């Protein structure tokens, strides 16, 4: 006798691969764990600005702390190109530069949660974001954390940059809690047609709304990860995300009210 | 040219892809070319019990004499249950990620204990583990094989089910580190014209590319069908192997390099 | 060799292992930590029961977030005698199978933590629970974690099954703190003279009320451990600990206010 | 059968006795059935300094070319101080205990440092067990004597002292991965009648039971007295050895088979 | 090609070790992180007295819950000094003393933490104290910590001691927050010229108000680590420290509100 | 009953009327633990059961 042994499960003896047998359990829309929390992704080329754009906003976020309840995840910046510089000059794998570029992503959490923390606010880490975020938010108004996801050494391979960044780790958190909503916060207006500080900059012309998919059939550069096109794709509850600049003020203020100040990217998800 | 690399790098948004195509022409360095990382199935070995585990262990305990052994764990059954109960539930496949990654710790615990005795240990090694790989008194490590994703991980197109499971943990390891071959152990010959315990039918399929796969339309599969497509991807694993692990010697011949199973190439 | 290094203490030289030597010092009752807090143990079998189980035990817990402080200690279950079964097919020791059986109570606690996210609640680990569940408890009306407790490869030897389970580590952790007492979440309506869904089940009659030295002396199954009944005979504070079916809503909120509505077990505490 | 014990697993209670009878007839299976754990003493031994651990280090570092040796520390003196200021204010025991691992915790460190050049190291996660163990030139680790109870510590029948303290510890762990046996080194050269530097007619005695010894109601012991109960439960040690670790050669003579000192038997 | 890889940065390039180079861009006064903060260090000799003194030390810091935000830190005490007699037997260097010596006074915020639970106090580990203190006061009130700095086996060499220890730990703390102030809790009313409990106990007089410049430039015995008066020569923020008696109820809670009741210590910030 | 109550005559009347508290214990506050007790459910006093019948 070398049968397997089975725990009695709806799931059970199959191999999960099987669509029309894990379809009756798990197909349904998932809940929403945290629907009162707002998520705002900083760049990490904002914070790459200094404190000339840090200071006005950490002033903006002070005064948002009596208004909501925030996940602050701050973004990589060039220090994360230089890491790759090496890291591509040693060879190393994508999946040996995803960690190393988000230890930038957390470094720069660590600056932007110091300046916050007389407010009582301070940086949290990934464990305790996927984990115990509830309770964080429960005793402060805010925390600051990691955009860049933890995929470290099973980064997806193909491109020799990691794919899944910083804004891609901040929407997969933000839709897996349900959050209401996602506000990225750029260094540009939003989103062009074409890079507004590159080559072409004559030509790029201000998207002030776009579709996830239109975006994902173009060709060219953009402000944020291709890779996160492709999770708003499989998105379940947030139905867009507004790319606003932060370096001028009030701008993420409206943003969290839901006023048009950016580029609005459209996800796959529909109203109900 | 690496100036331009570094210039591209500093001056563009990584989504450029005058940068993408920069950096796809840097070098390859593999982390451990030595060696092999092989997945102990969850639900078709572990959960069999001393029957099946038992052989196997043996059959490592040989095989680490000549072959360095990164052993990845499934979940199984367990893992099976938790997600009916949280799908029930409606949570979202990032939490049902890390309720089953505790189903393969669990199972990479038992494995471990059964090789403790033989200097194999458990890992859990965040800059690899290069110690007990490079030691000939033990060239092997124990590790769970469910990815770190947790919270963030990427849903499927539809359902709750995480599509990125043990065996998407222990291929990634082997493309991360350059190993020169990745092998599923699991309880049938290889891969099936369809699930060959509920199909009397089925026929083996001993050699198949990941295109000729998608085009058969499989209803189920051997491996996690993201898998197919991380493999097309892979940088160093282009080819995978499934084999048999309630035969003994399938384990050790497809170490050394025999066709012994089913092989799922990329191209 | 050389004489031994002394700190002076009213302890000092003693081996601890004389009565005598240590009842001057040590020999009086303990403190209460947390008089205020109220611990909830939850069965793995009442979450082994899905949804049509959690939905109504979760929205009875979130009334019951304004009323108390709550430590909330979820079981194993079925998949621990999985587990068991694949453990003892192994032939693996019972300090090897009780930290396996314990992921599966921390699995039934983060299940149990992600359906109260919203309400500020999240799960805890047991270093978090036995230093830091004051500040816990501070930042938020109720935490999860485990309720079995850390004992590992030094659990006891035996019994292949592992004797300190859930029911013993909450009842060891509320007892530790002097909590206001321990309620035992159940799948049925107390302690019975039989298993009430076992082969004698005719012959089962409800116990409204017992003894932990009446029931130590018995030989039948029980729906709670054995072990349980020896920690209350050296308990501290606990005076009872009452079991309810928590399928039957509104009996964890009647037990938690002392209401009688299913087996109260006396401990060997004592007086006024 | 196993399709009795599965099915016992499944439909009762973990208290129904046909459960326990079942899950006693499942195999045994020793993890480090070669290895020998030791106590070093804290009061008795680590707490005296140099002129008793140097020897000690030099026995170990000696005896680990023929034994594998998993070398726990007692706590000692400070461990006394913390329970007397704890137990003052009267803190539970659950509390104390945590206090305690402290202490040991520092002798492990202290222990450890004066084995570094020798290869031996202080392991604490459980992981860092198999590989110097198997390896001939380390053969050997140090570690922390006091269990992990932390808050769950059952308390004692009377008191706030915890019962279970490093001579449980490294017992349980003894017996929980099948090791041969279990040697306690310290400072007397074996149990006596009453403690011998207080008693100064006290008798050695060089051999007994569990149940012989718990007949005498012995004042005092040179073990913690819920071992006994432990030892009679244990599966795989069914006897401890108490030697003096003062004098020399008297920790590898207990190694080599010989029987130093005393020896308690379960049965 | 060997060029080194640089990120364009103020201080790219340089070594960080030229003073003229570094001063334009960092050569400014820090701002204060918390500088709502009172920190409380509590001697190890303090907490060696048991019971007679911690419980009076337990009533009045409970009163200053609600007046004050407050970082409790331990010292070690007694157990270190045992801990240096084995460890220097062993011929251990410093760098190995230096934790271990810090452990105990872990274990003395153990204690203190536990006597004060039920007010929704806890013990902190440093690195939450490090990057999360201001989450863990929104949270309670207040935390207490090891006033010894993570010095570990890097303490610096030079006396077998570790200079580093639970005054200079709490100082380092302390001025790096830009707390409102530091207060050192001691088993005297203070610093005296020469030992009050030594062998030339006679001739000890008490010094009201000191300076760290001259207290640095003595020889001989003092209550405080004389690293402490090193790091007070570099401190940002605090501009004195006192040193008051807890065996006298009542000068804990007068030292924080600025009354003179022990030692002042004078340090080097004059902001001036 | 006739003759007097520690409790006012009124309370028993309202009680017949009750819609929610099934039942409210009358404990000693000179005797410290008392009340602690009592707002735990247990019977250190005399309980007073109300109209309301308990399901
Ligand atoms: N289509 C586009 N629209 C707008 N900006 C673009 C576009 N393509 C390229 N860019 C450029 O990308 C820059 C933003 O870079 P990037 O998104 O890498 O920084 P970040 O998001 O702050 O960093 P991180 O992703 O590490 O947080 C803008 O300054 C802009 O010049
Ligand atoms: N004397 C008894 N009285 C009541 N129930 C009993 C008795 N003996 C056996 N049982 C059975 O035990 C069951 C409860 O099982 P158990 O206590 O193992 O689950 P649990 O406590 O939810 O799980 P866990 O201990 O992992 O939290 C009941 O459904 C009942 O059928
Ligand atoms: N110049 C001095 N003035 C006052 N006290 C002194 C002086 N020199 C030595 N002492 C002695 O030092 C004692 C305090 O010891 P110490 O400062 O080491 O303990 P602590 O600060 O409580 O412990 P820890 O530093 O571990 O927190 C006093 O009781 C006093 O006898
Ligand atoms: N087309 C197929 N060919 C071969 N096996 C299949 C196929 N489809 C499903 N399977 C089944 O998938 C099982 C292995 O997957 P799974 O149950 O997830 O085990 P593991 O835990 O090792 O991943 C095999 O037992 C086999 O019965
Ligand atoms: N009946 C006895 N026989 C032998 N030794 C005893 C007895 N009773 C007490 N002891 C004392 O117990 C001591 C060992 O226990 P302890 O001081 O706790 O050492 P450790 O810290 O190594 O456990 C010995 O030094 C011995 O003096
Ligand atoms: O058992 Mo899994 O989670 O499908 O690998
Ligand atoms: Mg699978
Ligand atoms: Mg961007
Ligand atoms: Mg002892
Ligand atoms: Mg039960
Ligand atoms: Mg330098
Ligand atoms: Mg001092
Ligand atoms: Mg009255």
């Amino acid at each position: 006798t070398n049968s397997i042994k089975h725990v009695i499960s709806p799931l059970a003896r199959q191999t999960l691969q099987d669509r029309d047998l894990t379809r009756p359990v798990a197909g349904k829309r998932p809940i929403r764990l945290l629907p009162w929390l707002q998520v705002v992704k900083i760049g990490g080329r904002v914070m790459d600005r200094g404190a000339d754009a840090i200071l006005p906003l950490v002033e903006e976020l002070r005064k948002l702390l009596p208004e909501h309840r925030l996940l602050i995840l701050t973004g990589a910046g060039v220090r994360a190109r230089h890491v790759f510089s090496v890291g591509l000059d040693l060879g190393l794998p994508v999946g040996s530069l995803a960690p190393l570029a988000a230890s930038e992503a957390g470094q720069n959490g660590h600056i932007l949660a110091a300046m916050l923390a007389s407010e009582g606010v301070s940086y949290v880490e990934h464990p305790t974001v996927a984990d115990q975020l509830a309770i964080h938010l429960s005793a402060t108004r805010a925390v600051v954390g990691s955009a860049f996801p933890p995929y470290h050494h099973h980064e997806f391979p193909g491109s020799r940059i990691p794919p899944h960044r910083a804004d891609t780790g901040a929407f997969l958190l933000a839709d897996a809690f349900g959050a209401a909503g996602l506000t990225i916060v750029e260094n540009v207006d939003g989103i062009y047609t074409a890079d507004p500080n590159g080559p072409d900059r004559g030509q790029a012309r201000f998207l002030p709304e776009t579709s996830a998919t239109d975006l994902a059939k173009s060709e060219g550069p953009l402000p944020v990860d291709r890779a996160l096109l492709d999770v708003m794709a499989t998105a379940r509850h947030i139905e867009r995300v507004q790319v606003v600049n932060g370096l001028v003020p009030g701008r993420l203020t409206a943003a969290l009210r839901g006023e048009h100040v950016g580029t609005l990217i459209r996800t796959g998800v529909r109203p109900a | 040219s690496t100036a331009e690399l570094e210039e591209l790098l500093m001056q563009r948004s990584l989504t450029d892809p005058q940068l993408q195509a920069a950096a796809a022409a840097a070098a390859d360095f593999r982390i451990l070319p030595d060696a092999t990382v092989i997945k102990i199935g969850g639900q078709s070995v572990i959960d069999r019990g001393r029957a099946a585990v038992y052989p196997l262990v043996d059959e490592i305990v040989a095989a680490r004499k000549n072959h360095k052994l990164l052993i990845g764990t499934g979940a199984g059954t367990r893992a099976r249950h938790l997600y009916s109960i949280a799908a029930g539930l409606g949570l979202p496949a990032g939490v049902l990620a890390q309720l089953g990654s505790s189903v393969a710790d669990q199972n990479a615990a038992m494995l471990g204990q059964l090789l403790a005795k033989h200097g194999i240990p458990v890992v859990g090694g965040a800059g690899l583990s290069a110690v007990p790989l490079s030691l000939a008194e033990v060239n092997a490590v124990v590790f769970s094989g469910m990815p770190p994703y947790k919270l963030w991980m990427r849903p499927a197109a539809e359902g709750v089910i995480p599509p990125y499971r043990t065996d998407a943990g222990c291929f990634l390891l082997a493309e991360q580190f350059g190993c020169k071959q990745m092998i599923f152990v699991k309880d049938e010959d290889g891969l099936y014209t369809a699930n060959p315990k509920t199909s009397k039918d089925a026929t083996f399929i001993p050699r198949i590319s990941v295109d000729e796969m998608k085009a058969k339309g499989l209803h189920d599969s051997i491996l996690e069908f993201p898998v197919l497509d991380l493999l097309q991807s892979a940088q160093h694993v282009r080819e995978v192997q499934v084999v048999n692990g309630l035969v003994p010697g399938n384990l050790t011949r497809a170490l050394a390099g025999e066709h012994v199973g089913t092989i799922i190439t990329a191209s």
